[PDB]
């Protein structure tokens, strides 16, 4: 009944600086490593650390190799490109590091990608972070321009349509234009088999293919199939051999420094251990946890930075590292460790990620203020038999997060009722410390979505019912298979956003966006006078949505077409059992379909339509001309009219008239018309109820809407979360509203009840109810307003304060004042006795 | 700070006259080392 | 009964200079044009005319365009390559010319092809005919090397195997290594439709494809198919627009010269007519014969020289030009002409071809001494209804050949009993003048071979029963569909040679060629001791043949793979109804299969095997070691043994023991094992009983054989023709021998009986019998030995003496003394009373 | 022998300052003319 802090030490600690006393690094080493951490996060279009700038070695060595590889098969050229980069790159070794490696010539730098988007590199050339020398980089960007993925996709689209997508108002810009990307790396293959084994497999396949081509009698209708296979397998060998050499040259650096530079005998012996690890790994199979963690990081560098840029950190880390945690900690067969040693190791991993400079474009640094890049790993969930997957490696991951307190990487916890309590308590510890993560995903919901997509497999080799349990978050919102095979290899497969709120706004202006772009954003579906009935505004929005979603998916498939032809990824292909077996490129082979796309600001356009039908066509209180006049005036006049449109029946009020329209709006237009589209993998394109921080930007990109919003008033709280200051029936009612959609939840909990000894039981009771209501996602914010206000006044005393923005976490002081005030304004929800009965609690 | 370290003859990346140019640097954050492949100046 | 010359003027003309009084140009213009003809034929690795050398403009402008077209689709890059060549090329206009145009910057020159074979261009760089400047050309050849067709095909073959093919002893070198090529141009489309119409078709298809890609709902499993189509159609437009501009710039040259340079008012008015023709043609449909002849030549230049090198002149010229002959001569609707005007026009065509410098490699100038290139056109035959196809255009073609007396182009006459006598007499006139052409092909045999191949069509759109009658000789020996569609586009489809005589020789030496290459030419099938029975030498040759033929076809299909991917021919594609309809490249789309390959020196290896079975394994007179010793000694010793092996039962002697082996040798090994191979077009690879002058070279490349031959004694008279000095039962017996093979005939007729008034009846009677014996091919040589001897003594007095070498005709004085003596030595066959009864003659 | 002939503005290959360089030549065989596209020297 009493909400005293579980730790008596917090009784004396001022509430406006609580989170400045929560961090507790497992060792002195990780304490030093956090203090001297080379942060790469940025704010207001500017990096927080002063030394952060772009490198040029990748651009240089990729260009050199490309010129020299003319005439050769593109797959091999790409392998030779990666090889040249790895062979000639300056390697980096820092002090106190155990997990070593980097993706640039300088630890403060980040590589660029002229082979992707010409515009993206151009923007860095015109910035304070341009690669040096600036003239050489400019020459490199000009050389790559006709070979860029952007230049290959553009001719097959009306330049007028592309301009509409480049506005980023109704449609997100295509990935070939931005260079943005995601991937789920087959880490399991590297750790289990090693790269030498993959080379031997490829070499054997080549000899078999060559033997077939010289086999009498020849068949020209079949024999020529070996050409693409041999080219792919040869590229895999080149790529793998380069990574091994690159990892061993990294180890040689450790040996050199330990023998010629390092003065501390403790560090010297440590660097020699790291040298032995880099020597064997990833050439040989991993035998211990230290090997596994190093392999995983090496593999991460190649797949997400060196071979190609790919935002994300998708992996099932606990399940992935468990066999090596077991060999090291549990059985102590190789590299004997304690549980705390594992905790320190994960701490060091989080720091390496915190130092990972992302060569992403500027446009994708604005949508996520105060962050480096979106790094989201997944833990928990269930195994193949539906049994609990949680283990001590899971706990080690979670404890390290709580201890080191870094905003990145974020964590997704797949919640099942099978999940043991001991792990759940660790989940709660991170949340109660206001980290914003682990966010909670519905285990069964995601598993079923893997089974559904598996049916559309072109080669009939989708994920089995057992393999469906092996899923992770690709980025912030969407599920995806992990493992040695059938993993998503590109953002072209799944990802991207569409904004129905913008589609509706232009639907009342003949496809013309007057508020933001000041141009024709959609097709001329008709003027206000042509629209004589509510059925016409329903078809006006339909054609706007159809036209928009068609461009969104077509641009990704066209990108996919040229990605497998000119942007081959022979390394990723080498560590995929499917690609290695069939001799195909990672982008070419797509065994497990996963075509998602994100409808953001859907509820905003949904509520607006209800107010239109009733006030304009049913009651005839206002004509479409007056409403359009009221919008274009940004509610300067028509104040009694504005409050009347907000008064109109909304979503989440159990209103038959309102809910009856939204239901028909989601299953027929938003989800119906979208399901009609088939992507590259032969599967349907299904919606994702979520908002990846776009709402803050898009909300400023969308005009005033008949839901009561002014011009630029941003936004929807989440992808399905209720509008700010609209939920007036408690936190339990928010659970009632989201659960209605069956064909992302942001919540703020009170600090005192969470820092108490009764905190876990209340939180767990909420989660169990949340799971029973079949809600897909939920994240929690545990931070007092006073501490945020104190962080605004004296930022230099609140560096370790971490808050949850959207789909990611960030340091509150590294967020612009405009962004801070937006997060603060949100009301902290409390639980009543009626709510507790609904959650079926038991104290 | 430029120190030449000849690449061993048994290394995967071994080439004639190849060496690692290891240089120690240190900024406001901390100390680190850089290894750049060079071919006998 | 009396063999007096039909023309009393020949009674006084000395027999040793008869053919120096046969030429009779229709006009003074063509008489001048033959006298000042810029001949391009070569002998002993040296051009006859002194000014003949290679050009560089094509190499230069193709290289410039390729550098500038980086990143673009290969089909479009190839179109831009052709465009740049056509746009910037120096155009040539000569005096007395009516048919205008050229394929180089200088009328004495010929372009080169670095995009094909690096070695071929390299050989010209190391010659007295290197393109100038030599350093720039060397830089151009080095740039193209990794992009060359040769460099793209080589990695997918054992370098040891390629070396065996490069020896040109048992296998002909692959086309990607030599650059040699053939094509059957769809002339019908150009003349009937014009290029502007083809552009409009392509543009319409593009708009339809673009409309489909923006059609809701999108389908990524289908929609991406439009990419390759749009790229192809765009390339067709670029290519066509360039040819039109190129032809009109050619016309502008005529106008300029007529207005500023030409002083003769007759020629001025003529050049203005040519200017009007080039202006409309081939942009617009042809309306007259002059338009048609100009279109055909323009189209020939692009398809055989400018867009790509392609040896040959395949076309059904009489049937092709007939509608325009009819409009001009017969109906006089447009460009009114007399029959003689048509004769003069064809005369001028033969001269333009005689001036056409071929950029073919040196290696293919040695096999055909005294010739420019193999230009073979086809006339006669039957139409779709099996009725006679002969017309007055046929006669005009034949008369022009007799009048102008040029060695090139050669003519193939498809003989049917439906063929009218008036045309047959014109055929006889060319033969009786000793031109060596028209050679005679069996009409029905070729037509049936088109029906058979039609069944294997991958898209089920092979030649119909009516379309099967529309066939022509691709080169010297093989039949192929002509028309607006389904025509052969590359030598990769059909062509190439294999030499069983060499396969047998190395079969008795463990696959080692000791006589020529002095190296391992085949697989180690076993030594002489391992071979204990005749069944072993039959399997030894089998494995040698299987290994050889497999490389022959695989190398062509691999070439085909990269030809459609990097060597696209957008112009040829544009004038093909199939390619235009399906949006595919000419090399990609293969509707009518035509996979042939040439077994040369088959009879030589056939006869040798009979002598082996009987003398070594049946009678045990000599062991395999003694026979091998006799061969390696080149019959220095074992003279009684040599005459004994020649004494052994041969082919064509009606010997049951001999014919029983050859029959089993042809249907099981030569044709059986070869039919087992399927090529790119999904059809079988069937043999061609013929010899395209290779026997003179290969005969010097093959060692002594157990058929009685010494080392280098060359060779087989033809592809099925009996060995020289072996036919001892008359010319009728030669007809008996060839007709045995059902699962090329060279003949020499006596001058006096052919120059008489009874010549035609005897010749016609022979042809009718030849047709009934189902013999595929036959050519005739009508020239006295005395005239050839007189040509050797005083060559400057016998310039117009033309003889038949192999599959082509050449001037006797332009043939090396070694080559001359080979043709002279052949015995002139005479017809007895017994032969006349067998031919069913009637005087 | 170099004579410049400006390309007509209605020609398919017309470009700014483009012209045909028509030169008359004659060897032992006969007379001919060469037309090379040039851009205002
Ligand atoms: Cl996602
Ligand atoms: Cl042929």
């Amino acid at each position: 009944l009493n909400f005293t802090p579980e730790d008596p030490a917090e009784e004396t600690i001022p509430a406006d600086e609580l989170h400045e006393h929560l961090q507790k690094p497992s060792t002195a080493r990780t304490k030093r490593l956090k203090e001297r951490c080379r942060w790469k996060h940025a704010s207001a279009g500017e990096f927080i650390e002063k030394s952060v700038t772009a490198g040029i070695e990748r651009m240089r060595y990729l260009t050199e190799a490309h010129k020299a590889s003319e005439g050769k098969p593109e797959a091999i050229r790409r392998a030779l490109g990666l090889a040249n980069v790895l062979n000639k790159s300056t390697l980096v070794l820092q002090e106190d590091e155990f997990i070593v490696g980097y993706h640039a010539e300088d630890p403060n730098m980040f590589p660029l990608y002229p082979e992707l988007s010409h515009m993206a590199v151009q923007d860095y050339l015109r910035s304070d972070y341009s690669p040096q020398p600036a003239d050489e980089a400019a020459a490199i960007n000009e050389y790559w321009k006709p070979h860029s993925l952007q230049s290959k996709c553009q001719p097959y689209f009306d330049p007028a349509d592309l301009g509409r997508m480049y506005q980023v108002s109704s449609m997100e810009a295509p990935s070939f234009a931005s260079g943005y990307n995601s991937i789920v790396p087959p880490y399991e293959t590297v750790l289990e088999d090693g790269l030498l084994a993959r080379i031997k497999l490829a070499e054997k396949h080549i000899a078999e293919a060559q033997a077939d081509m010289s086999t009498f009698p020849w068949n020209g209708t079949k024999g020529l199939d070996n050409i693409a296979k041999i080219d792919n397998w040869k590229a895999m060998v080149i790529a793998c051999k380069a990574v091994i050499s690159w990892a061993r040259r990294q180890g040689r650096l450790c040996k050199i420094v330990a023998e010629n530079f390092e003065t501390d005998p403790k560090r010297q012996a440590e660097l020699l251990e790291i040298a032995d690890i880099c020597q064997r790994i990833p050439a040989e199979p991993c035998k211990g946890l230290k090997d596994a963690m190093q392999a995983k990081f090496f593999t991460f560098l190649i797949c997400h930075a060196i071979e190609r840029y790919a935002s994300g950190y998708a992996q099932k880390e606990d399940t992935l590292l468990w066999p090596y945690y077991k060999a090291s900690v549990v059985d102590k067969k190789f590299q004997p460790m304690s549980h705390m040693d594992a905790v320190e190791l994960v701490e060091m991993e989080r720091l390496k990620i915190s130092e990972h400079g992302a060569g992403k474009s500027r446009a994708y640094r604005e949508i996520f203020p105060g962050s480096n890049d979106l790094f989201i790993l997944t833990v928990g969930g269930t195994n193949a038999k539906g049994e609990d997957a949680c283990n001590d490696m899971t706990d080690a991951i979670l404890e390290a997060a709580k201890r080191i307190r870094t905003a990145e990487p974020s964590i997704v916890f797949r919640y099942s009722k099978k999940n043991r309590e001991k792990t759940l308590r660790w989940v709660f510890e991170c949340i109660r410390d206001g980290l914003g993560y682990p966010s909670i995903k519905h285990d069964e919901i995601g598993t079923e979505q893997m089974k559904e997509y598996a049916k559309f497999s072109l080669n009939g080799n989708g994920a089995t019912d057992e393999e469906a349990h092996n899923w992770v978050n690709v980025l912030c919102m969407s599920p995806g298979i992990h493992g040695r095979r059938k993993t998503q290899k590109t953002r072209s497969e799944g990802g991207g956003s569409i904004f129905p709120a913008k589609l509706l706004e232009i639907s009342l202006n003949d496809g013309y966006d007057w508020s933001y772009a000041d141009m024709q954003l959609g097709p001329k579906t008709g003027d206000l006078s042509s629209l004589k009935s509510f059925e016409d505004v329903w078809e006006a929005f339909r054609k706007q949505y159809q036209y928009a979603i068609n461009l969104c998916i077509s641009t990704k498939d066209v990108s996919r077409y040229f990605e497998q032809r000119f942007l081959q990824m022979p390394f990723v292909s080498a560590i995929d059992d499917g690609c290695m077996e069939l001799g195909m490129d990672a982008c070419a082979l797509s065994e497990q379909p996963n075509g998602w796309h994100n409808p953001i600001t859907t509820i905003v356009a949904a509520n607006s339509l209800v107010a239109i039908k009733k006030l304009v066509f049913e009651e005839k209180k206002y004509t479409l001309e007056q409403l359009s006049q009221a919008l274009k005036a940004n509610w300067e006049g028509f104040e009694e009219m504005r409050v009347d449109f907000k008064r109109a029946p909304k979503w989440g009020n159990d209103d038959d008239y309102a809910d009856g329209i939204i239901t028909r709006f989601y299953e027929e237009i938003i989800g119906g018309e979208m399901r009609k589209i088939t992507n590259y993998s032969g599967g349907p394109v299904m919606p994702t109820g979520q908002a990846v921080g776009l709402y803050m930007e898009v909300g400023s990109r969308t005009g005033p809407t008949p839901d009561g919003r002014f011009g630029g008033e941003a936004a929807d709280d989440g992808g399905i979360s209720p509008y700010m200051g609209t939920d007036k029936k408690g936190p339990t009612a928010v659970l009632r509203s989201v659960s209605k959609v069956q064909k992302l939840l942001n919540q703020r909990l009170s600090v005192p009840i969470m820092r108490s000894k009764h905190g876990f039981e209340i939180w767990n009771s909420y989660i169990k109810t949340w799971h029973d209501l079949n809600i897909d996602h939920v994240q929690f914010n545990v931070v007092s307003t006073d501490e945020m206000r104190a962080a605004q006044r004296e930022p230099e005393k609140h560096h370790d304060l971490i808050v949850r923005v959207s789909g990611y976490s960030a340091r509150f002081v590294d967020i612009p004042t405009y962004g801070q005030n937006t997060i603060i304004a949100r009301q902290e929800q409390d639980f009543s006795a009626s709510d507790l009965e609904f959650l079926n609690v038991e104290i | 700070c430029a120190n030449f370290f000849p690449v061993p003859k048994d290394a995967d990346d071994y080439e004639a006259g190849k060496a690692d140019c290891v240089r120690e640097k240190e900024d406001e954050k901390g100390k680190y080392w850089l290894s750049k492949p060079i071919f006998e100046n």
